[PDB]
RNA sequence: UAACAGUUUUAUUAACCUCUGGUUUACCUGUUGUUUAUGUGCCUU
RNA sequence: CUUGGCCGUUAAAUGCGGUCUUGCAUGAAUGAUGUAACGAUACAACAGCUGUCUCUAUGAUUGACUCAGUGAAAUUGGAA
RNA sequence: GACAUGAGUAACAAAAAAGAGUUUAAGGUACCUAAAAGGUAUCUUAGAGUCUCGCCUAAAGCUUAUGGCUACGUCAAGUAACGGCCUCUAAGUUUAUAAUCUGAAGAUUAUGACGAUGAGAAAACUUUGGUACCAACAUUUAAAAGUGAAAAUUGUGCAGGAAGGAUAAACCGUACCUAGAAUCUGAAACAAGUAAGCUAGUAGAGAAUACGAAGGCGUGAAUGAGAUAACAAUCAUAAAGGAACUCGGCAAACUAACUACCGUAACUUAGGGAUAAGGAGAGCUCAUUAGUCUCGAACGAGUAAAAAGGAAGAAGCAUGGAAUAUUGUUGUACGACUGUUUAAUUAA
RNA sequence: UCUUACUAUAGUCAGGACUAUAAAGGUCCGAACGGGUUAUCGUUGCAAAGAUAUCCGAAGAACUAUGGUAAGCGAGUGAA
């Protein structure tokens, strides 16, 4: 079953791993906002 | 003396279930209530289960007679008698005992 | 146990009236005391100029005030001085940005730093019995009875006019035993002579009537420094 | 349950014998005439009688 | 009452001092004074009978309440007894201590002959 | 004070601040020099 | 399946029901009337008229008992073993009365009472005898015999007596409380 | 004649609290720790 | 095969402990074997202890029950 | 997708708990009064408060974090009485540079940059390597005494315990909530879970146990009032017997902590076993006093001083008086041991 | 951001007892804390892993916090 796995989630740790500049700044992170942009997406990280 | 709704225990002398060795939620249930298909798909007729309990009239025979005391007006008889103090009761001579002595029947008459 | 007072006249050992329940003036209580019949009651046993000068802070958004024996106040002021008035009502800390000098008592003995240390007790006396045994206050006034607990403990908190109208009070002679007074026992007594030192001009007004023997000056010394212009009524 | 109840077997059970009861036990103040109910005090006797019981007395 | 498992204090001369009751003879409802019952002896005293023998006996005074016909009730500090034969006598010669009156109404005239006090 | 070492018999009230409230309106805890005398009312702001 | 219960529990722990007690009698002489529940009101009332007993008695053990039912025996043992005292002292029993009303909450709709001490200022039975007889003289009717009863029932123990009904009947007639009041016949020509 | 003394067991069903016991959560008594209120409370001239 | 024979433990031992062992199908670092110490491991016995039981009874609280307010779920081819 | 059935049923039970008055605003009724108004009483919705009672309390309290679908008038040059930004770097990161390796993507090493969970001048005015180091543990030290931190001093064991830099006041944070009573995570107003400091006092070796000063609370009708059947849960007591229950003493009960108390077997790797087993004592009152302390004047007096103290005494059924610490012993199998394991059916 | 292991910087473990040490012990009793032994309750639960009691460790192979690293052709991590 689920578990509580976002209890002491810190915000540091949301813009390290889906934050923007950990995606413009790596080759892998270009494919995924360029992906969330061709679909229209407003929130294109964290 | 009226007893309200009685349980398996106190309404027929059901001996209960287990305290501790394991039993869950049956101590004073009653069990089973029959058969499956093979005795009828029901449970019969005349099966004891909880009820109401007393209330009901209740017959006492063979009491002696130890005291009789016209001015307290009071019949002293041996033995316990059904119902509660102040409750009204029927005295009659014994159904299984021959009836008192043929003076005794007209004396009283007299 | 705890002994609270009812809203009744009385009388005062002041020489003025300090509230309308005051019924007489200069009523002698008690017989003068050791160092209240002395010309000049010296610093025994406290470091020298400690007496002479006594200031007193305010918070100047909710109006609680401290006062220090000091120029300056540390954090045991408020934990000494600031009783429990509700929650988010009592500061963790002193914060510099909202705490500034309210009035500055100066004596005119400049080495009779007894008579100060009595008129500090006398206000921090006063004080402890307004924000608690403040039955004066509970039908009239600002009527604390008649408000929550949040908006009640809002109003205990601003004991800036409560701490003006004191200082009229215990300069004037108020308290029983304060040296404030000289009995001569030749018994003629009179008052000591006092100056009060204010930020605000218009802050010496909270108290109805002031005595004859303090004189009113305006800014406290080390305000300018801190380029801090005091606030003068008559500009 | 196996079976849905049918509308009239619910309609036994909503309404057979279970129809609200009329308050007749019902009768007048003696000091308003009002209607109250019976071996009960008045409302409005009551609180008019305690609120001029404050005033004077 | 006397029930199974319970432990006694036999109290005659023919070796046992204490036996426990394994059944009550000719009842359902457990034993008072002047019942049969079957024990095994489990403490002997310094043709006398051995430990783990097994013997009838008859409960002679009990640590539970007997009334009587005239209301007087009796209580003992503890349950004694006195071993006999499957045909009803005493094996022993000589009772030490006081034991139950109810044995004269049950037919247990033998037992009180050697009955110093009765209670 | 007569006996000054650390294990004197104690027979003062260590808590200073016993039903004391200032909310609750609870009065001093003890009799202090200005008890007897009326609270000074000030003018409001 | 055991022994019927001896009073009510009123659904509370036994350390609750009795302070639950305590509190209805010590609020019944400070007030000297409340309006609860009627279950509470019958409970307190065994309590109530066994503590007036105590207050006319001579021992200290009935100072002492009455110590220990009210919940501020400082401020208000001066006052039972005072003017209470001296209320009920011809009075052999039954010294608290208990009339139904409407309910006090109307969300539960749980029957409400007034437990009250008779004869004294607050009883509500000797108004509302005096506002009966307010509404007579003021409608030329003749009091029935029920209103007769109680007009005795009120004022044959009261210090002052029928003085004191007098005067409450001519201070509801001054103040016209009877105003509006439907004579007693026209009520069988109303339906509502 | 009087007086005195003696005149089954077990099992089961039901009723009943006189007796022997069990229970007692608003009864009485004793008692420990701590708290609250009231009253009272040391020596000396 | 089998509750193997014998001895002790139990009034009664398919159990446990010791021993005899011709071991369907023990065995030596897939380690063999005997102690101290340790174990919320598993089995067996003793003393004490108790409502576990003989045999249940009474009492307390919260539910259950009734009134007022709010208001579900699995389920259901149709049902006299 | 709408609407039925179950059903106007279950549920609104964390074993804290409520009772009686007062009162504001808006509105709905009845009466007084017919000039509208206003007054008296009452009900509804949204509040506030007084007295009494109870619960939490090394919390269900206060001050602040992580965080936030709670709300936007939250105010600082720095220290006392503040963090960030900024400077330095750790583990690591790098679409930076150079070299090298590599089907492309990339990878590698060096350097640079970046990166806190760490280190950063002064202030109640201020701007070399034991000549050591600031890991663990122990000890000593702001001089009236005692306690707890800061830092330092000295020593101990082996498991041998960072790096780098130094040395006239901008910008951002500041509200409220801390989970038992309206805010975080658990799908939610969930009996769960989450960091730091403080957290009265009495009494104790103690943060154990009991009481509980202040404070908060006794939920948004998400409930309230009654009655006190069966049965269920959670508990209390019990005649005689004391495992006869049962797969099995499951559960429950007995036992229990304390003393600078007495005593303690087989066996043993010589350490143990052992707090073995088994006994003794305890509260109140008091004779007595070597020193310490106090009062008066060596001596005398005093426990309205701490202690010591005895074969002293009193009362009751009972003085480990209430609460808190869950029996003892014996024979085997397996595994030496302390530990670890299927998060949420197997802890061996 | 759960979890397993590693890693960097930090933090916590009332009181008492035995032992050669004032400090040298995967020592002992027992809170915090961390585990989850047995039992009951609950099972459309308060809870898609909870409540109560009982039990185990509690100076260590301990526990905890904020970061970092290693996982999805080969198998990351794993007192398995
Ligand atoms: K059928
Ligand atoms: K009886
Ligand atoms: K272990
Ligand atoms: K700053
Ligand atoms: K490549
Ligand atoms: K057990
Ligand atoms: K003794
Ligand atoms: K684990
Ligand atoms: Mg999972
Ligand atoms: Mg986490
Ligand atoms: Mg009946
Ligand atoms: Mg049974
Ligand atoms: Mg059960
Ligand atoms: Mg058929
Ligand atoms: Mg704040
Ligand atoms: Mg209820
Ligand atoms: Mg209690
Ligand atoms: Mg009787
Ligand atoms: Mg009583
Ligand atoms: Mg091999
Ligand atoms: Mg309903
Ligand atoms: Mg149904
Ligand atoms: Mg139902
Ligand atoms: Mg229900
Ligand atoms: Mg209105
Ligand atoms: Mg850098
Ligand atoms: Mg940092
Ligand atoms: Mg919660
Ligand atoms: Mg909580
Ligand atoms: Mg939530
Ligand atoms: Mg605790
Ligand atoms: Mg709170
Ligand atoms: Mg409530
Ligand atoms: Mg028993
Ligand atoms: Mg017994
Ligand atoms: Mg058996
Ligand atoms: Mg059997
Ligand atoms: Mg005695
Ligand atoms: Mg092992
Ligand atoms: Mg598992
Ligand atoms: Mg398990
Ligand atoms: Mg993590
Ligand atoms: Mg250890
Ligand atoms: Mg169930
Ligand atoms: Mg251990
Ligand atoms: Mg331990
Ligand atoms: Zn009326």
């Amino acid at each position: 079953g689920p578990r509580p796995t976002m209890s002491g989630a810190t915000r540091l740790v949301q813009k390290r791993r889906h934050g923007f500049l950990s995606r413009v700044k790596t080759k892998n992170g270009q494919k995924t906002l360029k992906r969330r942009l061709a679909k229209g997406r407003l929130r294109l990280s964290a | 003396r009226g007893m309200g709704f009685a349980g398996g225990m106190k309404r027929h002398g059901f001996a209960g279930q287990e305290a501790s060795h394991g039993n869950s939620l049956n101590h004073r249930t009653i069990g089973s209530v029959g058969g499956s298909q093979g005795s009828g798909s029901r449970v019969l007729p005349g099966k004891k289960m909880p009820g109401r309990m007393g209330a009901q009239q209740h017959t006492v025979q063979n009491l002696p007679i130890l005291m009789v005391d016209n001015e307290l007006g009071i019949v002293v008889v041996k033995g316990a008698v059904a119902g509660h103090k102040g409750a009204v009761v029927k005295v009659q001579d014994a159904v299984k005992k021959a009836p008192p002595p043929e003076e005794f029947v007209e004396a009283t008459k007299q | 146990s705890t002994h609270p007072t009812t809203a009744i006249p009385k009388p005062t050992t002041a020489v003025l009236k300090t509230s309308p329940l005051a019924e007489e003036t200069a009523v002698e209580l008690k017989s003068p005391s050791r160092l209240q019949l002395k010309s000049e009651p010296g610093n025994k046993g406290n470091p020298k100029g400690h007496g002479d000068r006594i200031w007193a802070f305010h918070h100047i958004e909710q109006g609680q005030v401290i006062y220090s024996t000091k120029p300056v106040i540390s954090h045991q002021h408020l934990i000494r001085q600031q009783p429990f008035t509700g929650k988010n009502l009592v500061p963790r800390k002193i914060r510099k940005d909202y705490w500034r000098p309210l009035a500055m008592i100066e004596l005119a003995g400049k080495d009779q730093g007894a008579v100060g240390r009595s008129v500090y007790q006398k206000l921090r006396e006063f004080k402890k019995r307004h924000e608690l045994d403040w039955a004066n206050e509970a039908e009239e006034g600002r009527k604390l009875m008649h408000k929550s607990k949040r908006e009640r403990g809002q109003e205990l908190n601003d004991q800036k006019p409560n701490s003006v109208a004191d200082m009229a009070a215990v300069l004037a002679g108020a308290g029983k035993g304060n040296l404030m007074w000289q009995v001569s026992r030749l018994v003629k007594r009179q008052l000591r002579r006092a100056t009060v030192y204010w930020t605000n001009e218009q802050d010496k007004f909270h108290a109805r009537e002031w005595s004859d023997n303090v004189s009113h000056e305006v800014g406290i010394p080390g305000e300018a420094e801190k380029k801090r212009m005091p606030i003068r009524m008559s500009s | 349950p196996k079976k849905k109840t049918s509308h009239m077997k619910k309609r036994h059970r909503q309404m057979a014998g279970k129809a609200l009861k009329d308050v007749t036990h019902l009768n007048r103040c003696p000091a308003c005439g009002n209607l109250k109910r019976m071996h009960h005090l008045c409302s409005t006797c009551l609180g008019k009688l305690k609120g001029f019981m404050d005033r004077n007395g | 009452m006397i029930q199974l498992k319970t432990m006694l204090n036999c109290i005659d001369n023919s070796g046992a001092a204490l036996v426990e009751c394994a059944m009550v003879v000719g009842q359902k409802r457990h034993a008072s004074i002047g019942d049969r019952i079957v024990v095994v002896v489990q403490k002997q005293r310094g043709t006398k009978v051995k430990r783990g023998d097994i013997r009838h006996a008859v409960v002679v005074r009990t640590k539970q309440k007997v009334q009587r016909r005239d209301g007087s009730v009796v209580r003992f500090d503890d349950n004694a007894c006195v071993l006999i034969n499957k045909a009803g006598d005493p094996i022993g010669s000589r009772i030490n201590g006081v034991v139950g009156q109810e044995l004269r109404k049950k037919k247990w005239s033998k037992i009180l002959s050697m009955a110093p006090m009765q209670a | 004070k007569r006996h000054k070492y650390p294990t004197a018999r104690v027979t003062r009230d260590n808590s200073k601040q016993r039903g004391e409230s200032a909310l609750r309106k609870s009065g001093t805890r003890w009799k202090l020099s200005v008890s007897d005398e009326p609270l000074p009312e000030p003018v409001p702001r | 399946a055991g022994a019927h219960v001896k009073y009510r529990h009123l659904s509370r722990s036994s350390a609750h029901r009795q302070a639950l007690l305590r509190n209805l009698v010590t609020s019944l002489i400070k007030n000297e009337t409340i309006h609860t529940t009627y279950p509470k009101a019958k409970e307190a009332q065994r309590l109530a008229e066994k503590l007036i007993t105590l207050s006319k008695r001579d021992t200290e053990t009935a100072r002492r008992s009455a110590q220990g039912i009210l919940y501020t025996p400082d401020q208000l043992l001066p006052k039972l073993f005072g003017e209470i005292r001296e209320r009920y002292a011809n009075r052999p029993g039954g010294y608290t009365r208990v009339l139904r009303t409407e309910p006090k909450d109307q969300y539960s709709q749980a029957p409400s009472a007034i437990l009250e001490l008779v004869d004294g200022p607050k009883d509500m039975r000797f108004a509302m005898t005096a506002a009966t007889v307010a509404r007579d003289r003021e409608q030329k009717t003749e009091s029935t015999d029920l209103t007769k009863k109680n007009m005795d029932k009120v004022t044959r123990f009261r210090k002052d007596g029928m003085r004191a009904f007098e005067d409450m009947v001519a201070s509801l007639r001054d103040m016209k409380f009877t105003a509006g009041a439907i004579n007693p016949k026209e009520w069988k020509k109303l339906d509502r």
